[PDB]
């Protein structure tokens, strides 16, 4: 029946890896801000993950969390730990310049090295002891090809337990000049989602800040318990 | 005589599907589990009506006390 | 060794019976639940290659003690019946008229070899009445006990030896309680592979007299009903006050456990309506619950382009007391550093209303207090 | 394009009145409990039967 | 008489009631049974014992 979730609904403990792209273009204090005006996307990310955490932490407690970040390769800061406050130490420490590309190939083999994927008897009935899931805040183009990934990459994907969130910061819904190139490089993150199913975002620099709050807020859903995103709506006042 | 017997060549989740359609057969098609990717609708479902099920078992406890 | 050790050595042909047999667990009411199978022999040529073993040892759980029975298959005739050996039991008299699933041994159904033992097991309670007969004591409770057919038929017993001096004897009484176990909620176990097992309740009692006197009892309660209660150390049973009458004894217990699980059940499945009716209505935003137990809730809403959170918090007297909920700010954090939330528990509710109604209520009381609570948080907290 | 719930979708779809699928989705819940026993009853590795319950120890 | 392969010197279930099946059908209270267990004694299969 064309897309198919097989995966019970239960709160099973969750990693959650939060990746942060630092770049020159992350130093851009263009997002407005609801109170006085303009903001730094870095400063955003800061409050929106401490938020994102602690409140986390005041569901079920079991939850572990990591910290990485994206230059010229992913950089491993604090992780796999159930305390939020190693995270905040390492967070409000973070520069921006960028003197290379970013590397996708790196960002999977340095989760793949840290945490190993689980496997059950039953995979529709039985709940995982943990689900992995990886938050990535990105900006910087892809440069669109980078090949088709390989064989273990293919099979991280293709576990059941593992889930990937995207929000991509975006210049082509503000310029539409190389619409088609944003456009195709979204898509090119929104064609490693069909295994299984995972939460895509989009927002331009504008902002407002509210629109990245607004954004990480929707990522707190449980991934198990959490319905399909065409699906999931907020505004349940009319 | 082995050889000759040898070449001669001797998905839907139905315990939650007939639970539903057996439960109040009153609301129809109601008994689904698809729907479309853009709008929240119900699609039609392949499932059938037809297989005989086992443990049918309580849906809520109706009981009431105080103190 | 291990079971899924044990598996990868026994000829294909026969796996899915000793399969069938382990997956059970148990044959009888075990009461101590370690169940094994230890000694495995080739019984075949050395020179036999792959997966070959088909001769075991099976260590069956009985009352409160252990039986070592060995089995034996023959892997080039898997069709055939297995063979017995019943350790030092000698004494044993397995009565072959009442072994049906022996008689009509069918390869066909891998459940035969479970059914086999199963009837045996019965032979062997009997077998140990059969020895209950000498003392007289003892039988005066097992008749009057027998007479109860949902306590007779789900019973156990057994009976050591003579001591060689002073003749006494040491017995022990086994009994699965007939209360309605199925509807104890689930949990999570570390290895998750593992399983919590059949929901029972099973009732030891053990004497150190062939009299009725100086009476050791014990109440074994599955994994689910150890989670249901907040766990066995925290739960005391009446012991026997003195002479002779387990037949007035059991009905107390019975009576008893059903009065606790009972109370806790009510609640839990009132807590799951009110679960559900909140997901039916506010699902296309739900956050995080409990699907273990359904004592917390965590869902994202939005009022005028601005999100928040509101958890809802279940006491163990839902019906009674009211639910907790926190409204939570995404954008504030107080001085502790804590993000700025409010907790409300004294609200318009009755005990008396469904998950529909309550729902309802609370979409009017967000949709009342939710600018009071943002009011409050840019008042307080800090961006 | 349709999108497939193995143990049905979690929310009240359009056209419906939830009054009326908070029992549907009760019936999902139930479902899901009676089911996992069953799975979890084919796994080979058994929990421990755990702690008796001792009578009330005096003096 | 019987061979198995690795097990107790012990008469079975089966064997028990067919020796007295036998003895009953062929009219002999004086029959014998002769069990044969042949083993292994190391893990090497360099050692074998045949206890009758």
């Amino acid at each position: 029946s064309e897309v198919q979730i097989r995966t019970p609904r239960v709160n099973c403990p969750e990693k959650v890896i939060i990746c942060l792209d630092l770049s020159e273009e992350m130093s851009v204090p263009k997002l407005e801000s609801f109170n006085g005006s303009r903001t730094n996307a870095l400063n955003v990310s800061q409050k929106m993950v401490e938020m994102f955490v602690r409140t986390k932490h005041k569901i079920d407690k079991s939850h572990e969390f990591a910290l990485v970040v994206v230059n010229d390769d992913s950089a491993w800061l604090s992780g796999l730990t159930s305390d939020p406050r190693e995270l905040c130490s390492c967070l409000y420490d973070l520069e921006t310049a960028s003197c290379s590309t970013f590397n996708l190939e790196g960002l999977f083999s340095l989760i793949q090295q840290k945490t190993e994927l689980p496997v059950t008897e039953n995979v529709q009935t039985i709940p995982p002891p943990y689900v992995v899931r990886t938050i990535l805040v990105y900006s910087r183009p892809p440069c669109q090809p980078q090949f088709s990934l390989t064989e273990p990459m293919k099979k991280m994907f293709q576990c059941p337990y593992f889930f990937f969130d995207i929000v991509y910061i975006h210049n082509g819904t503000e310029e539409k000049e190389e619409d088609m190139s944003w456009k195709d490089m979204f898509a090119f993150m929104g064609s490693l989602d069909t295994k299984g199913a995972s939460y895509k975002y989009e927002v331009a620099l504008a902002g407002p800040a509210l629109e990245l709050h607004n954004c990480m807020a929707k990522l707190l859903a449980h991934p198990l318990q959490r319905p399909c995103q065409t699906h999931a709506s907020y505004s349940l006042l009319e | 005589r082995r050889t000759q017997q040898a070449r001669a060549t001797g998905q839907e989740n139905i315990l939650l599907c007939q639970a539903l359609r057996t439960f109040f057969p009153e609301s129809e098609v109601l008994h689904s589990c698809v729907i479309s990717l853009k709008n929240r609708h119900i699609s039609p479902s392949g499932c059938n009506v037809n297989h005989h099920v086992d443990v049918v078992d309580q849906l809520t406890l109706m009981v009431e006390y105080v103190y | 060794m291990s079971p899924e050790i044990a598996l990868n050595r026994i000829s294909p042909m026969l796996s899915p019976f000793i399969s069938s047999v382990v997956r059970n667990g148990k044959v009888g009411l075990d009461a101590t639940n370690c169940l094994r199978i230890t000694d495995l022999k080739s019984g075949c040529t050395s020179l036999t290659p792959g997966p070959n073993c088909d001769r075991f040892k099976l260590h069956i759980p009985y009352a409160g003690e252990t039986l070592k029975w060995d089995i034996i298959f023959n892997a080039q005739y898997p069709e055939l019946p297995p063979d017995f050996i019943f350790g030092e039991d000698a004494e044993f008299l397995p009565d072959p008229s009442a072994l049906h699933n022996l008689a009509s041994w069918n390869p066909s159904n891998p459940e035969c070899l479970l059914l086999v033992v199963k009837e045996l097991v019965q032979q062997y309670h009997q077998f140990q009445c059969g020895r209950l007969r000498e003392s007289s004591r003892l039988m005066f409770e097992y008749q009057t006990l027998l007479e109860e057919p949902q306590y007779g038929e789900n019973m156990e017993i057994y009976a050591g030896k003579k001591n060689n001096w002073t003749g006494e004897f040491s017995a022990r009484f086994l009994l699965k309680l007939p209360v309605d176990f199925s509807n104890i909620p689930t949990y999570l176990l570390k290895d998750v592979n593992e399983d919590p097992g059949e929901d029972v309740a099973l009732l030891s009692v053990s004497f150190e007299d062939t009299e009725a006197t100086q009476v050791y009892p014990k109440l074994y309660l599955s994994p689910r009903i150890e989670h249901a209660l907040g766990g066995s150390s925290a739960l005391h049973i009446p012991a026997f006050p003195g002479g002779g009458c387990l037949i007035d004894y059991v009905p107390q217990v019975c009576h008893l456990l059903t009065n606790k699980v009972q109370y806790v059940i009510q609640g839990y499945h009132k807590r799951r309506e009110y679960i559900a009716a909140f997901l039916s209505h506010f699902g296309t935003g739900v956050v995080e619950y409990d699907a273990e137990g359904f004592t917390k809730l965590t869902l994202l809403l939005m009022w005028k382009d601005f999100c928040f959170l509101v958890h809802i918090d279940l006491p163990l007297f839902f019906p009674r007391d009211q639910p907790t909920l926190t409204f939570q700010s995404v954008y504030h954090f107080t001085n502790s550093g804590q993000l700025y939330s409010q907790a409300q528990k004294n609200y318009p509710y009755s005990p008396r209303w469904d998950g529909n109604e309550m729902a309802k209520r609370a979409k009017a009381y967000f949709k009342t207090f939710v600018p009071q609570f943002q009011e409050a948080a840019f008042a307080n907290g800090k961006l | 394009g349709g999108r497939h719930y193995y143990w049905g979708i979690p929310f009240c779809p359009a056209g419906v009145d939830p009054n009326q699928y908070t029992n549907v989705i009760l019936c999902q819940l139930e479902v899901y409990q009676k089911s996992l026993k069953m799975a979890q009853r084919q796994l080979v590795k058994k929990r421990g039967f755990g702690e008796p319950v001792l009578p009330r120890p005096p003096f | 008489y019987k061979f198995r392969r690795h097990s107790d010197q012990i008469m079975t279930f089966r064997e028990q009631l067919l020796h007295r099946n036998l003895q009953t059908h062929l009219s002999s209270p004086e029959l014998v049974f002769l069990l044969l267990t042949p083993s292994i004694t190391t893990e090497s299969c360099s050692t074998h014992c045949l206890e009758h």
